[PDB]
């Protein structure tokens, strides 16, 4: 897997 | 007093246990410095599959929230939306309720109750207040813990334990002086909305690779990413072999035994060295047999990111109020000597 916020 | 919270290593992230509502409903959520809002799946959440194999309601596997059983719940009648780098998302309603963590209680904690999401579970965002996906400023867990008198500042220390470790620790308002070697070194936060630090260079196996840029230190990211030429230079030093996945997309592989170190040179003369092995992951065929080589846990991206595979090699103290992040090589120990973050 994950890549956490725009 | 500093709130010591236990982190659970779930192989791609670190989760923490919190309670929600007057009935202290138990939920388990991902601790993410890379976002600023806390959201938990509703008892009737619609988990949508993102990965391959996602069962029925895979996202409520760590508990769920039912405002109805909470005498103190409070619907704020405001929609909530948030997207994440990996493409997953979450949709819900803003609520306020008593949130508990590590034996402490946060009253009237605003957070989101999600009805649709593709994330693995609830996410506890603790970044800058200006990072909230909300269309307005409110108090997230950190600022809330400070305002209510529990901790001195909206700040916390991240101790991702070792790669083989079962648990780690994050301390709101404190520092475990016994879990880092040498002396912590202050790094100013270089963004107003993201927990970023300045990166001068990267030295891979003796190869110097200038960076002169910003990098996101994000506990909410499994692996690490860097700009195109930078990642390609690291892959060059490592001696990675290009392969293609089931989608025909580029992927790099390398001998699991590949020796060497990756030295990240930050400002204020802070250097964190991470053995290349920490960036290599071994996958296996359905036959249980090992793949010829390990996968290089470093991919290219438009942004520079250092996640779990990096952070486990350091003790990270995020001080949001003083807009600075302090780091030091980590020291793995059960022993602890916690002091408040001043």
């Amino acid at each position: 897997x994950v890549v956490x916020a725009x | 007093g500093p709130v010591a919270v236990t982190l659970h290593n779930e192989a791609i992230t670190y989760t923490a246990d919190i309670t929600v509502g007057s009935d202290n409903q138990k939920l388990n959520v991902i601790v993410d410095t890379g976002s600023s809002d806390l959201w938990i799946p509703d008892s009737n959440v619609i988990c949508i599959p993102k990965w391959r194999g996602d069962k029925g309601d895979f996202c409520k596997s760590a508990g769920s929230y039912s405002p109805a059983s909470s005498r103190t719940s409070q619907n704020l009648n405001t929609r909530f939306d948030i997207k994440y780098g990996d493409g997953s998302y979450a949709k819900g309603k803003l609520y306020k309720d008593t949130v508990g963590i590590g034996g402490v209680s946060v009253r009237d904690q605003l957070f989101a109750n999600v009805w649709s999401t593709s994330a693995r579970k609830g996410i506890l965002g603790i970044g800058f207040q200006s990072g909230e996906a909300t269309e307005f400023d409110y108090d997230n867990l950190p600022i809330s813990l400070r305002n209510q008198g529990i901790i001195g500042k909206a700040a916390y220390s991240l101790y991702l334990n070792s790669a083989e470790a079962s648990t780690g620790q994050i301390i709101f308002g404190g520092i475990d002086k016994a879990k880092y070697s040498g002396s912590l070194v202050d790094l100013p936060i270089t963004s107003e909305k993201k927990l970023t630090v300045g990166l001068r260079s990267v030295n891979v196996r003796g190869r110097n690779v200038d960076a002169n840029t910003n990098v996101l230190l994000d506990s909410g990211t499994t692996i690490s990413y860097f700009t195109r030429s930078i990642v390609r230079n690291i892959l060059y030093a490592i001696g990675a072999q290009m392969k293609f996945d089931s989608a025909g997309n580029k992927v790099y592989v390398a001998d699991c035994k590949t020796s060497g170190t990756i030295d990240f040179q930050f400002g204020n003369n802070l250097k964190i060295s991470v053995p290349v092995s920490e960036f290599l992951f071994q996958t296996y065929y359905t036959s249980g047999k090992p793949f010829p080589k390990c996968e290089v846990r470093i991919r290219e991206s438009e942004d520079n990111i250092l996640g779990d595979n990096f952070l486990r090699s350091a003790y990270v103290v995020y001080n949001l109020d003083d807009k600075k992040i302090s780091m030091a090589p980590v020291k793995y120990t059960s022993e602890s000597d916690i002091v408040a973050i001043n």
